[PDB]
């Protein structure tokens, strides 16, 4: 609880760390590839 | 070829002069010492980590270092300009030490912090004219963070032993130096502190007439930005 | 369109969300420095200072704002976002120790004078040996010095007195 003692004695470090997350999070929506489900057909080689 | 050379001449550069520099303000052999070691064992130290990320030595990522080497060198300076300014107002120099990190200390981690914030975007830029950018970027984001943990560890301590008392005496070096170079010492520290004097009375004046201060900040801004626009832009320079 | 050209017309602007994103991002940890949303605004307000000042010595000699004096640029900016962060951090903990405002940035101006000259004039002392010697890749080293002396003297100029302008404008809105 000192942890929670040393943020809520300093609430804009608090919202700093919050906005640091949720900005990662904002730019990096964009470079996720969309697709349905995840990538789990296999491979597969032809040979002719 | 050229641009090793160049590391390593700055490097040697970089130490002299900044060696001659504290001496001229914090005059004593004792100070003098720790950037010495502090910027070389930053530098040097960057190749690691640049290893790791699997860069390799070339013309940007040496130009890169090359730039570092001053943010290295001014972390050195803030730190041990701190220690001896403590034992200056009459400290021991361990209790020295102890209120100049608690002054300074995490501030630096800040800096670091906001450095590699302006720094690490700049390797995720586009176009040849980004994967240049990104050598520098990272060789120059890297030294920073070496050199923050340089100057939150190595630094204030080798000051905290090297350093003794003001006054104490002027050991042998440093009578060495105070016979061979008092040829200059006095006259332009009393000139140093009379133009800090005047320094605050520039700034109190100007403190005061912050509005004209906001007046010129404005349109000089304006400037900025029409040369920002007017002076050429910015790609690879032709060289023979 | 072919080879870099093609590369030039296939490529985006990702400066465009670089730029900001650092910048805010540099805000953000300022924030937390200083416990503040505005006292950030002291150093970031600075640094487009220094910029033109490093730019105006390649309108001293009518160079180019190639890759490398850039990335000079936004290292001396570097340099000056550091001198101010400092001396505001100096200024507010001063504030805290029962100083008023004006007298609080007055005297941090005071306490940080002297290491932003000695790293200042090392770095001019190291300057002349920028614009002449021997070794290739002249264009390079020069186009870079120029900058370097000018962005400088501007560095030191306008930290040490808009810092402190804006360090007791900023804060003289926020006390009621
Ligand atoms: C749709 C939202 C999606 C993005 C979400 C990102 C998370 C947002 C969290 C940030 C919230 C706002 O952040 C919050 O701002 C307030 C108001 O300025 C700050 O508060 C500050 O100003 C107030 C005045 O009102 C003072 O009383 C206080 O002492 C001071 O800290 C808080 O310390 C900070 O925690
Ligand atoms: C506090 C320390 C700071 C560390 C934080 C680092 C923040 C880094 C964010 C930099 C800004 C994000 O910038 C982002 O760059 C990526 C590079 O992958 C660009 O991405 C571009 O190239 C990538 C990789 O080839 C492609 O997959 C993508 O389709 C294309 O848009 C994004 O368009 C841009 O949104």
């Amino acid at each position: 609880m000192d942890f929670s003692r040393f943020f809520i004695d300093r609430p804009i470090f608090a919202a700093v760390l919050s906005i640091l997350i949720f900005i990662t999070g904002l730019i990096a929506i964009p470079l996720l590839p969309v697709s349905e489900y995840p990538d789990v057909v296999p491979p597969s080689v032809q040979v002719r | 070829r050229d641009s090793i050379r160049a590391v390593v001449q700055t490097l040697l550069e970089a130490v002299v002069l900044v060696v001659l520099v504290v001496i001229l303000f914090l005059q004593t052999w004792r100070a003098s010492i720790i950037p010495l070691i502090a910027v070389p064992v930053s530098v040097v130290g960057t190749f690691s980590i640049l290893y790791l990320l699997g860069f390799s030595l070339n013309t940007l990522s040496l130009f890169g270092l090359v730039l570092a080497i001053g943010i290295v060198v001014d972390d050195a300076i803030v730190v041990v300009e701190n220690v001896e300014r403590n034992i200056e107002e009459g400290l021991a120099p361990l209790a020295a030490a102890h209120q100049a990190m608690r002054e300074v200390s995490g501030p630096i981690i800040a800096i670091a912090l906001v450095l590699c914030a302006v720094f690490v975007p700049m390797a995720f830029l586009s176009g040849v004219t980004g994967q240049f950018y990104k050598q520098f970027a990272v060789t120059i984001a890297i030294s920073t963070v070496i050199s923050a943990i340089n100057s939150l560890t190595l630094s204030p301590a080798l000051a905290a032993l090297l350093l003794k008392p003001h006054g104490a005496k002027k050991d042998l070096p440093t009578r060495l130096i105070d016979r061979l170079f008092g040829w200059i010492f006095r006259p332009f520290n009393r000139f140093f502190l009379r133009s800090s004097n005047g320094y605050q009375g520039l700034v109190s004046k100007t403190l005061g007439r912050r509005g004209a201060v906001f007046a010129v900040y404005l349109l000089l801004l304006c400037a900025a930005g029409v040369m920002f626009k007017v002076v050429p832009g910015g790609f690879i320079p032709t060289q023979d | 369109w072919t080879d870099l050209s093609f590369q030039q017309a296939t490529q985006g602007n990702t400066a465009l969300i670089v730029f900001p994103v650092a910048v805010l991002l540099a805000f953000l940890v300022l924030a937390a420095l200083y416990e503040s949303w505005t006292l950030p605004l002291a150093v970031i307000l600075i640094v487009p200072m220094t910029m033109l000042s490093a730019l105006f010595g390649v309108w001293l000699t009518g160079g180019d704002n190639n890759v490398f004096v850039q990335v000079g640029l936004v290292v001396l900016m570097g340099l000056a976002c550091k001198n101010a962060i400092l001396i505001v951090e100096f200024a507010r903990e001063l504030e805290i120790q029962g100083k008023g405002i004006m007298e609080a940035a007055l005297e941090a101006c005071r306490l940080r004078l002297r290491p932003i000259v000695m790293t200042s004039i090392a770095f001019i002392a190291g300057t002349i040996p920028l614009i002449l010697g021997h070794g290739a890749g002249a264009e390079v080293r020069g186009v870079t010095g120029i900058t370097v002396f000018s962005g400088m003297l501007g560095v030191t100029l306008f930290g040490l007195f808009l810092t402190p302008v804006f360090y007791v404008t900023l804060r003289k809105l926020v006390t009621r």
